[PDB]
């Protein structure tokens, strides 16, 4: 049921990947808003926040996952990236621990996702041509 | 059934250590200030702090970038505040100084000089013969007798604007959106290593930019016990930071009833010179209760014996040597810059088994802040008597390299770097960078 | 939405119109929310940063509600009568969006959290459903 | 392609529009990443990059092509814009060559796309209200 | 007859650059995207209260 | 010890210059190339 004790920014950082996946909106909503010497630091901070948010959004967009919290893709998982079982990833791991594992393989996964999304777009265009 | 697929999750609670441009936030309740506060974003009256259950984070009090950034910001604010103030270029002139001997105690004999000089008038073609009282620490004999200001062969001092207050005001260092500040809530944290109790905040607590050399004043106190923190306790070349669990009240005063003279050295420019002290002339000093100081020193020794044997003799000695800015407890008591001789505080030996301590202080008016050269500031005299009360929150000790089977350890005060003052406050904070995008394997597959 | 027989469509044109009538001119406002050392240069830079910030503030909220790229987006969050007990006709025909904003202002944050939670639940349910293939 | 010699920013600038259409992500992923006046000038450059990216995204959104690399539309192709055959466009010229040809008619196409998306949105809304 | 400039006891005057012109040029104050400026078209508006037009 | 091609190129100039003290001046000399000094009108 919906009985969270409390939801806050990064509150699920210590929870398992499965449990932390139910609080995605908690982090997603604090990513945009959580001359004098102090006047320039604030402007730089604002610009930097906008840039980081837009970088993440662009990465989502070119993968076909635009406007989605949990987006499923057509890229099969390579056992080389991580041989751990599904049960021991979503119930015995936190997203922080997982990130430290799939880090040497993140760029490969990103490239595969982009290529797969482009292929999907081309295939959809081809199919719509027949109709 | 056994085939897994990449699933993209947005908003996963992940973060990475990062360095960013933290901005300041100040309380609304808190005319102008050196640490420009009207330019700081108002703080949230009800700060939000999220307890990160199960999270263990690695903090490094000594490689923390929030300290160097604070140092740079403090220096920049100092320079910005001093930019519009008067530049005392004409003050670099020959002075005919004579001793002040009108109702002086023996201790304050020769510490004050009565100097007369020719100074530029508002008109470029007229000069005025004025006089001012200068502390001996500010004048150098040129060789009754001819003197000159100490800075005249290094730079021209910039007078501090009288309407700009040096009083430290709490500054909350906030992080940009997409970044977070993790606070180590562990009460026995020693600055380094994992912190089992962590919470995330958007802004730090109010950190007062108090500037002092040997004693940490008006800082935050330890919750349980005196905490000794050092980058490497074994190394004797690394300073030891001591944080008291209970404050030691220190009363500092400048008894002289000073008089401020406004000498107009140019169009719209005024030089605020000391006039004549109304009454007897007596030394400036600071008082700390003997009993409270001894109790705190005993606690410090007890906590020090943990890292230096259970029976080693712990003795406190005064500063080795150097310039007045490192051998004395320097601070700023509401405009006046003190330099107190903390030789009575650190003088004792502790074996394995009412009154007050008066620290004779000296005042200076030409200040070289931040250990910089070629950039001095002239502190205008403060009219009337001066008296401030502060809390000795901690110490910055140094250890001597006693070899040859040394059963005794000698600790003496040491200041120098001003970062260690900020470090005593930004030791439980670290900036992290959020990574909301994550990829994990799942049985789910996209639909075509 | 395409303005058949509209006298004129302009930014905030239907500000005094009823919510029902003003709902057919969303495109008019939507497309103007992004386009439209010296003292002036700093002001222009600050204005550009402010515009980008304000646009992205609403775009993020749309994104995390599942309404990305939509002007009218239906949701799965039932309307709690406590927020407003007025009839549907009493809202879409005898009220303007400016008046409406003044009524549900107290309950905006509650609704937003409900929308975010509902979108998260929908995403999880869709993931589970697709995992069965 | 399925197996490519190398994919780089603008690498397919010389390839035919058909071949260069399989490397859209390559260009799309490089459109966002790359006190004193130098700081201010840098801030202006970064803000300009953000504004250009957001303008492109808004243009895509108002056409109904939000978060899509290849998006089909309901706007028919007016032969006045270009009389070239489909095979002679997608296999005998590059995007740079194509852009130089339809540069005059670009704003017309953009306006037609916006109005067509407006009509589609009206149809969607009317159908929804009908049910 | 000894005189001095009026400002000599208050500040040092900065001579205005002869090339720079003081002529007022109209300035249009524009609001950023996401903000709007509402103009009261009422011909009898007295600066306060509701503006029907 | 100058060559015939460097006659008049270097000028030995003496002048009064300000000291670190606003009320004291120092008489100093320096060598200036002829291309740097202009006769005012030894
Ligand atoms: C540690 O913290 C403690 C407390 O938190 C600090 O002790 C405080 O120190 C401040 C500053 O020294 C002190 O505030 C002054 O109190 C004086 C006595 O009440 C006031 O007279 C004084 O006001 C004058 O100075 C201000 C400086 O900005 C001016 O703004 C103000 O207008 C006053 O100056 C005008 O008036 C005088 C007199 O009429 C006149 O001569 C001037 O020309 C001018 O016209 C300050 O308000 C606090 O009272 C202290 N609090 C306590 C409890 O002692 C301590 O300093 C901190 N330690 C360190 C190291 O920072
Ligand atoms: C510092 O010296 C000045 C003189 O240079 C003293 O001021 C003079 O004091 C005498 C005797 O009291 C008076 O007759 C003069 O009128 C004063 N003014 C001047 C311009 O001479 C001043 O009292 C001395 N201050 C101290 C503390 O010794
Ligand atoms: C006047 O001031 C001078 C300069 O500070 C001092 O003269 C010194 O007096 C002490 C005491 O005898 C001795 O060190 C020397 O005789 C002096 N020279 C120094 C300090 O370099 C002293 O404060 C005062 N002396 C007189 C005679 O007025
Ligand atoms: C301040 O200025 C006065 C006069 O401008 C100086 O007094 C002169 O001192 C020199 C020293 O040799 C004498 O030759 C002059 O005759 C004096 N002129 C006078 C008294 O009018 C004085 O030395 C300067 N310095 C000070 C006052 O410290
Ligand atoms: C400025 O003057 C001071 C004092 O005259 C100088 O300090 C002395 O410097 C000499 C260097 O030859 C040392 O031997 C002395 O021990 C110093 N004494 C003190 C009290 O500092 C200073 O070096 C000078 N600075 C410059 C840049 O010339
Ligand atoms: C803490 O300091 C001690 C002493 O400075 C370091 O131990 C020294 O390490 C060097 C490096 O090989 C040796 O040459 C010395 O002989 C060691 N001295 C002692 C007394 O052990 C120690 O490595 C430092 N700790 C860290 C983490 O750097
Ligand atoms: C610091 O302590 C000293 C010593 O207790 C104080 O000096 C005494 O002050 C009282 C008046 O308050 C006099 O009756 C005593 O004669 C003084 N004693 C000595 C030895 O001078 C001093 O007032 C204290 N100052 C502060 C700021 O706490
Ligand atoms: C320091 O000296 C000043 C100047 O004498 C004192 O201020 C005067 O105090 C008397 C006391 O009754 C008042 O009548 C005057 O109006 C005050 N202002 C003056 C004379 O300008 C001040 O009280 C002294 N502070 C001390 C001794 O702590
Ligand atoms: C530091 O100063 C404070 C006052 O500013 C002293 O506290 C006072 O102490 C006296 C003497 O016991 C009491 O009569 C007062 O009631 C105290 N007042 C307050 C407000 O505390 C304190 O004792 C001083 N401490 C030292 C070490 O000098
Ligand atoms: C530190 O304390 C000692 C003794 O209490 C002070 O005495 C001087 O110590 C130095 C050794 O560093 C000797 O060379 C001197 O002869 C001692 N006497 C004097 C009058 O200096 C020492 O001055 C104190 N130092 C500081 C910086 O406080
Ligand atoms: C700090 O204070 C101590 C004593 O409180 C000073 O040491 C005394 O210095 C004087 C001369 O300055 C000697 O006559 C005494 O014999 C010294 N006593 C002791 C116990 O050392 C010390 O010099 C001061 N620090 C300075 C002046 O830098
Ligand atoms: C450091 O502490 C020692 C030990 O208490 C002090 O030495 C004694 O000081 C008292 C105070 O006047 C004298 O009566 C004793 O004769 C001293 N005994 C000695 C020197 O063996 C010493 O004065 C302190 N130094 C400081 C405070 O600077
Ligand atoms: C210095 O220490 C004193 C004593 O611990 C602090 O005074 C306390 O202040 C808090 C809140 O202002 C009160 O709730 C306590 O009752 C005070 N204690 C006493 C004994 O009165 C003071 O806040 C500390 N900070 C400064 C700047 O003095
Ligand atoms: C600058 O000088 C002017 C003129 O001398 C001052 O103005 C006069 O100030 C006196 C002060 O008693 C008045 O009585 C006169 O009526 C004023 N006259 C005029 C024309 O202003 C002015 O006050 C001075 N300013 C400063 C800051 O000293
Ligand atoms: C000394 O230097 C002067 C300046 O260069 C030279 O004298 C003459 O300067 C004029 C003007 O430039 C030239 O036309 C002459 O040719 C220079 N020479 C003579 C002899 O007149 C020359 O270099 C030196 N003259 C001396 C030492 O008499
Ligand atoms: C530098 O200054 C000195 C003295 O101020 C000048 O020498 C004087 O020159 C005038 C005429 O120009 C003579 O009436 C004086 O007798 C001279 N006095 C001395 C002491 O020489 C000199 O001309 C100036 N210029 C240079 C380059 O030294
Ligand atoms: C990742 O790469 C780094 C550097 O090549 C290596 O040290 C580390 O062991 C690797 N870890 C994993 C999990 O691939
Ligand atoms: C601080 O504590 C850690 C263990 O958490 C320890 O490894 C380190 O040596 C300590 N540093 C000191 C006592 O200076
Ligand atoms: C502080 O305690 C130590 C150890 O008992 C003692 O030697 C010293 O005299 C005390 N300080 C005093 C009494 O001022
Ligand atoms: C040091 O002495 C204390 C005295 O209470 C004791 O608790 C501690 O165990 C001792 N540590 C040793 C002997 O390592
Ligand atoms: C909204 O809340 C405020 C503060 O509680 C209250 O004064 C006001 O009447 C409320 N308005 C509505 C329409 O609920
Ligand atoms: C194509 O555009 C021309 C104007 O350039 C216009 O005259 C013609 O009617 C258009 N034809 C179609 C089919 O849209
Ligand atoms: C585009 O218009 C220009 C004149 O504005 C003309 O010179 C050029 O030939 C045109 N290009 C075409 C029709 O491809």
């Amino acid at each position: 049921g919906i009985g969270a004790v409390f939801l806050g920014f990064l509150g699920a950082a210590g929870s398992t990947m499965g449990a932390a996946s139910m609080t995605l909106t908690v982090q997603a909503r604090n990513l945009l808003s959580g001359l004098t010497v102090w006047g320039i630091k604030q402007l730089q901070a604002r610009v930097l926040a906008v840039e980081r948010y837009l970088r993440d959004q662009q990465l989502l967009g070119i993968w076909g996952c635009s406007g989605k919290l949990i987006c499923c893709t057509n890229v099969p998982w390579n056992s080389s990236w991580s041989n751990r079982n599904l049960s021991e990833i979503w119930d015995n791991m936190t997203w922080l621990q997982w990130d430290k594992e799939i880090s040497n393989y993140t760029q490969i996964i990103y490239g595969l996702l982009e290529e797969s999304q482009n292929q999907q777009e081309k295939n959809e265009q081809d199919l719509l041509a027949l109709d | 059934a056994e085939n897994l697929w990449v699933t993209v999750y947005y908003g996963v609670p992940v973060w990475k250590d990062a360095e960013t441009t933290l901005f300041c936030a100040s309380d609304a309740k808190a005319k102008h200030n050196v640490w420009a506060t009207h330019a700081c974003v108002p703080t949230d009256p009800n700060p939000q702090e999220i307890h990160l259950e199960n999270v263990t984070e690695e903090f490094n009090m000594w490689k923390n970038n929030m300290v160097e950034q604070m140092h740079t910001d403090i220096i920049s604010l100092w320079d910005q505040s001093l930019k519009p103030c008067v530049k005392l270029t004409p003050l670099c002139v020959t002075l005919q100084c004579t001793n002040v001997t009108n109702n002086i105690t023996d201790d304050m004999r020769g510490e004050l000089k009565n100097c007369s000089f020719n100074m530029t008038t508002e008109l470029r073609d007229k000069k005025q013969k004025v006089y001012s009282l200068f502390y001996r620490l500010d004048v150098v004999q040129i060789n009754n007798k001819e003197y000159r200001l100490i800075n005249c062969n290094t730079s021209a001092c910039t007078q501090a604007c009288p309407k700009v207050s040096f009083e430290p005001i709490p500054i909350h260092y906030c992080a940009p959106a997409g970044f977070a500040i993790l606070k180590c809530k562990d009460k026995k944290f020693n600055g380094t290593g994992p912190c089992p109790s962590v919470s995330t905040v958007q802004c730090t607590h109010g950190i007062k930019p108090v500037v002092s050399t040997q004693l940490l004043l008006n800082g935050s106190l330890a919750e349980e016990e005196v905490m000794i923190r050092s980058e490497n306790i074994t190394n004797n070349a690394k300073n030891i930071l001591v944080q008291f669990n209970t404050p030691v009240q220190i009363n500092c005063t400048r008894p002289n009833n000073n008089t401020r003279k406004s000498i107009r050295i140019g169009p719209g420019q005024a030089f605020y010179a000391t006039g004549d002290i109304i009454g007897d002339i007596r030394q400036a000093h600071c008082n700390v209760s003997k009993a409270t100081w001894n109790e705190t020193l005993g606690k410090v020794v007890k906590q020090l014996r943990k890292h230096f044997g259970n029976n080693t003799i712990i003795r406190f000695a005064n500063s080795s040597g150097g310039d007045l800015e490192v051998t004395t407890h320097s601070f700023n008591c509401g405009g006046e810059f003190f330099y107190c001789n903390t030789s009575g505080l650190f003088n004792s030996t502790w074996i394995s088994n009412n009154d007050s301590i008066t620290l004779p202080c000296r005042i200076k008016q030409i200040i070289n802040m931040w250990q910089r050269i070629g950039q001095c500031m002239y502190a205008p005299p403060i009219q009337g008597v001066i008296r401030c009360v502060s809390n000795i929150t901690g110490l910055i000790l140094t250890r001597d390299g006693g070899s040859t089977n040394s059963t005794t350890e000698t600790f003496r005060p040491g200041g120098g770097d001003m970062r260690d003052n900020w470090r005593s406050e930004l030791y439980k904070y670290k900036v992290v960078k959020i990574e909301p995008l994550g990829v994990a394997p799942t049985r789910c597959k996209r639909r075509v």
